[PDB]
RNA sequence: GUGUGAAUACAAACCAUGAAAGUGUGGCCUAUCGAUCCUUUAGUCCCUCGAAAUUUGAGGCUAGAGGUGCCAGAAAAGUUAC
RNA sequence: AUUAACGAGAUUCCCACUGUCCCUAUCUACUAUCUAGCGAAACCACAGCCAAGGGAACGGGCUUGGCAAAAUCAGCGGGGAA
RNA sequence: GCGAUGGCCAGAAAGUGGUGUUGACGCAAUGUGAUUUCUGCCCAGUGCUCUGAAUGUCAAAGUGAAGAAAUUCAACCAAGC
RNA sequence: GUCCCACCCAUACCCCGCCCUCAGGGUAGAAACGAUGCCCUGAGGAGUAGGCGGCCGUGGAGGUCAGUGACGAAGCCUAGGGCGUGAGCCCGGGUCGAACGGCCUCUAGUGCAGAUCUUGGUGGUAGUAGCAAAUACUUCAAUGAGAACUUGAAGGACCGAAGUGGGGAAAGGUUCCAUGUGAACAGCGGUUGGACAUGGGUUAGUCGAUCCUAAGCCAUAGGGAAGUUCCGUUUCAAAGGGGC
RNA sequence: UUAACUGAACGUGGGCAUUCGAAUGUAUCGACACUAGUGGGCCAUUUUUGGUAAGCAGAACUGGCGAUGCGGGAUGAACCG
RNA sequence: AGACUAAUCGAACCAUCUAGUAGCUGGUUACCGCCGAAGUUUCCCUCAGGAUAGCAGUGUCGACCUUCAGUUUUAUGAGGU
RNA sequence: CCGGGACCGAGGACCGCGCUCUGCAAGGAUGCUGGCGUAAUGGUCACCAGCGACCCGUCUUGAAACACGGACCAAGGAGUCAAGGUUUUGCGCGAGUGUUUGGGUGUAAAACCCGCACGCGUAAUGAAAGUGAACGUAGGUGAGAGCUUCGGCGCAUCAUCGACCGAUCCUGAUGUAUUCGGAUGGAUUUGAGUAGGAGCGUUAAGCCUUGGACCCGAAAGAUGGUGAACUAUGCUUGGAUAGG
RNA sequence: CCUAGUAACGGCGAGUGAAGCGGCAACAGCUCAAAUUUGAAAGCUGGCUUCGGCCCGCGUUGUAAUUUGGAGAGGAUGCUUUGGGCGAGGCUCCUUCUGAGUUCCCUGGAACGGGACGCCACAGAGGGUGAGAGCCCCGUAUAGUUGGAAGCCAAGCCUGUGUAAAGCUCCUUCGACGAGUCGAGUAGUUUGGGAAUGCUGCUCAAAAUGGGAGGUAAAUUUCUUCUAAAGCUAAAUACCGGCCAGAGACCGAUAGCGCACAAGUAGAGUGAUCGAAAGAUGAAAAGCACUUUGAAAAGAGGGUUAAAUAGCACGUGAAAUUGUUGAAAGGGAAGCGCUUGUGACCAGACUUGCGCCCGGCGGAUCAUCCGGUGUUCUCACCGGUGCACUCCGCCGGGCUCAGGCCA
């Protein structure tokens, strides 16, 4: 029963609403268990980081198209080009994925160049102590400040290209040969009318002959 | 805050504000929009005229994204420079570069053009621009390009 | 000072009549009639079917018709002396 | 349409009989009545004398008059629109 | 009304039931209301019932034609009316 | 019926005092002021439904009075006082026994005469209506504080064998018996009781149940149903019992 | 628009106040925003419709009661002050 | 006989949906101060009800703009009681 | 120009207007005297006296009504909360604004810090493909507070004539993938537009919608269970009814 | 969290209403059918055994190894990789132990109250003891300390070792991949899903660069992305039903759950079921000995206690309603407003203050100067001198002014 100018109004509250009310009186509460299951996580894993490596991915769709972020894990072919064994991949941390294809050549050169500079920061362990192998550390270079993150020492370095640029005058270039506006309009034109003008063309090629 | 509320004045005259011959009953009128042809015709069309109807055609399954293009006009362009550089350019102690400014990185698609523009070259990069865009942006000496 | 019905004075076109000035936007004036949704016809040669084309089909924009007489417009037979 | 027998079925008349009536009178038992013991309920704005007037057009209360003397027992069915 | 491969009736269904340990002098469904004397005319209306020569109407499936296809157009057509 | 003198009183008119509302002014080389204060001037005041402003009380929270109190806090009674127009606030006298206030902010399950309102308690009516079916009681003695309704003896009566007699099925569950007894119950009384307190009491080869089937109910073989479960009782089953 | 600088609208410049061109009042000027209650009315002088008439039914301008006490009509919502 | 089916029958009793809906009756809690109404227009299966305009309150803003007026005078039009 | 009587005494140094001018009846009362210094003046309560005074709440044009509820007392007792809007008041920042989904840290449900995205706003109009805001010192005219060198400049806002962007109807240049493109100039048309930005977050009040929605109230409807100890009908097994 | 009250559905009415992308929390990958070990069923339940094995049975209508689309099989080529046993030390659980006044005076039945003097504190959270206790008692704070059991993590050491098995780089060529299913027609239901989003019943019923999807029905020709009809697996998420623990600007005995108590109890109904009322003596029972009246219940004296104005009908004890005593009124209601009168009861105010003159008493000390300190820098304080017609306090007498109520 609308009185006066108001908006029309639209709440959908009609079922029994009551009965599913969720409230977050438990907020703090949680935190303080998430950050306890954190440190029994890093305690865990003594020596290792918490985190896994992921690969540099550009983000899908014509809009966001300008931004990267991080990925789930690198091609078969992006290890292959590295020369890291498919298998022991996993085990060092460094994650994998089955089913992304690399279809240009920047991000294949930009993720092998990432597991390239990685192995350089690798130490490793040997499986057991009175008995080093050929793959292993030597024992000497095997102090030194490490990390633990593995996002902020490795995240995207600049999400968007830089803004602008400056260049000397006399150097700038010159637009397509008539404006810039009737390009594209032009180039509009074309697509739209790409059927018709190939069937008559076609039509009196066949015909006259 | 109840302890300063109109219902706090009311106590001690029977009907609470809400009149004797008509006693605030439950529901007079229908709940909701009811009756909106029928007995509230005169606020539905002193008010909100157009609600009822059917009009131009649908579209299933339509995805927003295929229609991101947001603008900016021309008077705001020189905003996208740095305030210390921005002041270097305007005061006129370079004579000899030229800024490229990069509207799709600030978040922009589109160049349209509306107010002045100092005589000063610039480059500009866009995905679309405007008729008028285009004339203001090449007789103060620059050229805008298309990137996609 | 909302809608429907009806009416008045001009503007831009194309016409009728008269030698001409002029007159003519239905019946000398006061009554003789109809919303949303749906269907159907006329018009441009127009827009869309959202991976890309060509022909069928369908959906859109502007103007009429199919009707509500309870006529600002629900789809509707009785009895109770239990 | 008639119909013998049957009926705590409806209706009319006749003989016998009577307090149904003219027209009322008397007697007996158990209460009502008084005392010792026990001992409730319905209901209740405040309460409780009338006549006329006006008023929501039939007052216990208002206006004008009549009048008006403590506390109480057994009956009664006008009123309290009980 | 009915000769059991059936009539009347129950059940959500069933290798399920009642009439039925039954068979027309029987089972089931209705109306009038001892005996005596009778029980007239109307098949236009509403119902019930009977035979398919008659083609009038007519669904799904099936048949024929056009179209590149979705589709459209034609005959043929059971019971009921 | 007409005319003429004086006189009587409304919350109306005139003058004065006081309250509030509204409007207009003055007040810093500050010897100055809850400047939201003070001082000067003028007009006005009715009111249901309704709107707005200012103030007063209740239960809790933060800050502050270096607050009150077993030499008496809170609460309750009081034809005893003071303040405010008012909701209300403060004190005197009595009773009582462990906690409680003032000021500025925050907060709400925050103020009662009604709703045939809810729960609990108490009146008038009122020592009133009434304790009237089934024929009925009386004399002496004993116990006892107390006798119409306790016991013994003696009279007078009723039920009148389809009984107010003598025993049972269903149902009841200690009501059966003895000893004792304050209050409560026995619509009057009560030494009496089917009430109260303490103890005791029900013996089966022959009486029943246990055994057999009737109307009927339920397992098994099977088939339905999403399923709790419905049908099915000799049925389309390889179903047993006797001897040495 | 007219045969036409002939007109029509909007204008530049200048002149006319010595007294801005009837009375009275100005105890109340203009605009905007958000919202409460109400949407059964009744009475009276004058005009007046249906009805035999009505403390009947229905209208016009204005004044009242409702929402309002006070003095008078002994009493009485509408009468006089 | 609409009779009986645990004092219940023209459709038993028990718990839940369920605080079922109501344009309809009943109630709605301290004080003072200032302002202060309507029962009327249009629409609705509208007539015991709603929306809309009107009457009313509060908050302001523009000037203190000097404009206004339920009135009179003077000049000049329209009406069919 | 002379008498007679009643009610009142506001204000609190001078400042003024004046006159009959060693002073005054001129911007508001002083002087002399008496009794008593307590129940005397004054106040509260009970009662008699003169005049006045119908029972509250409610619906209604009209209530003290022969209209309804109310015997009495104590405690309980009714516009609240959330989400979403809107206008107004206070606050922070301002072409921007908003930390708390999350991370770091902590005297630990408190307080303090951090940033990528994201929401609202900064640009509209069409059904859509699409296009997309300056001739002028951001225009001319009439008013406008304020300022002013006195000539003038003129904020907010009101009225009016113009300019620009999108939609609709005409017009059709240079060119050319010869059928594509739509320049320029118009139109009693149309928009929730531009024309030197005003928003975002939060606090408080009124109002609106959905919610049990100010509190108490139906005759009905549905899902799942329990009853034949009364009564209805029937089956199996028993019993009972003088004398003429 | 945002997308988003958006695309869409809807007597297009009331109303209903998702998904992709983006930021974060948590992250983890894998096994079967389709192949001949064919130079050796290499596999497994059960029984017996001394621990080494044996026997029957299952099974060739297929049990192990090998392969799962990321591939893989088959070939060359050279490299690399793989077993056991200890184990300091650290992390969970329970259990031993922890600083300081009961000092002095007053009120009180009893100090935990008031006053004076002290002490501890990584401990001044909470509770008890005859009233508000940091130091009377239990506990509270911090890291060690007494003793014990079972597990985990883990620095680093000691030991074997091949043709068994595994990993990488290249290749002519091969490269098996799930059927009454997919799909279509039709019917019902449901969704925002619209010439039909999913599911189910009936009819028809496939293929090998095949098949599904690409949000408008159909034909022709291209393109993009995956590979169904077999299967397993922790974390971020829900919940106060079960066992425990910590808290609150919550309620305070008609409130808070129906239940603070012998509460799902007493009680009602044949039954399904319905379902209450009821907390508090005092610090300690010290719960009234004994005499006397009475048949007894009980009363009166006399006792305990700070109090019996706390006596098992017990803290405090209001109103409705009732009794006694005291005062007053009443000719068919009472109550109430304005104003006197009588009677009873009662709060205020006044009972002196200031000033001057004369006489007496007592005192240190008025003006002025010098030194020191502070401060508003010209106004004051402290120390000394100052010694009677100066100053101050009191008493006695006299005088002016003012001060309460009615006139």
């Amino acid at each position: 029963a609308i009185k006066h100018n108001q908006q029309i109004p639209n709440n959908h509250f009609r079922k029994h609403w009551q009965r599913r009310v969720r409230c977050h009186f438990d907020q703090p509460g949680k935190k303080v268990t998430r950050r306890l299951a954190r440190r029994a996580k890093a305690a865990a894993l003594a020596p290792r980081p918490v985190d896994k490596l992921r690969p540099i991915v550009r983000c899908p769709t014509v809009k966001y198209n300008r931004r990267t972020r991080l990925g789930r894990g690198f091609t078969l072919e992006e290890l292959k080009a590295a020369g890291i064994p498919r298998l022991l991949a996993p085990t060092i941390g460094i994650a994998v994925d089955h089913r992304r294809k690399n279809l240009s050549e920047e991000s294949l050169a930009a993720n092998v160049q990432r597991l390239k500079d990685y192995k350089a920061r690798l130490i490793l362990f040997p499986r057991k102590s009175n008995k080093p192998k050929k793959a292993d550390t030597p024992k000497d270079q095997q102090t030194a400040e490490t990390t633990t993150s593995l996002r902020t020492s490795f995240g995207v370095e600049q999400p968007l290209a830089p803004g602008f640029t400056e260049i000397s005058k006399s150097e700038i270039p010159a637009g397509i040969e008539g404006g810039a506006y009737r390009a594209l309009r032009k180039a509009r034109s074309d697509a739209r009318l790409v059927g018709v003008r190939e069937k008559r063309a076609k039509e009196k090629a066949e015909a006259e002959a | 805050p109840t302890r300063f509320s109109k219902t706090r004045k009311h106590r001690g005259h029977v009907s609470a504000g809400k009149g004797r011959v008509g006693k605030h009953r439950k529901h007079p009128g229908g709940r909701g929009m009811a009756g909106g042809q029928h007995h509230h015709r005169t606020n539905l069309d002193k008010y909100h005229p157009g609600y009822f109807g059917k009009v131009g055609m649908r579209h299933f399954h339509l995805l927003r994204n295929h229609y991101w293009r947001p603008s900016i006009n021309i008077d705001k362009l020189w905003s996208l420079v740095p305030s210390d550089v921005r002041e270097q350019y305007l005061s006129g102690q370079k004579k000899d570069t030229a800024p490229v400014i990069d509207l799709l990185s600030h978040g922009y698609a589109k160049l349209l053009g509306k107010g002045r523009l100092p005589e000063i070259p610039v480059v500009v990069r866009a995905r679309y621009v405007s008729a008028e865009a285009e004339r203001k942006v090449k007789e103060a000496g620059g050229v805008v390009e298309l990137v996609a």
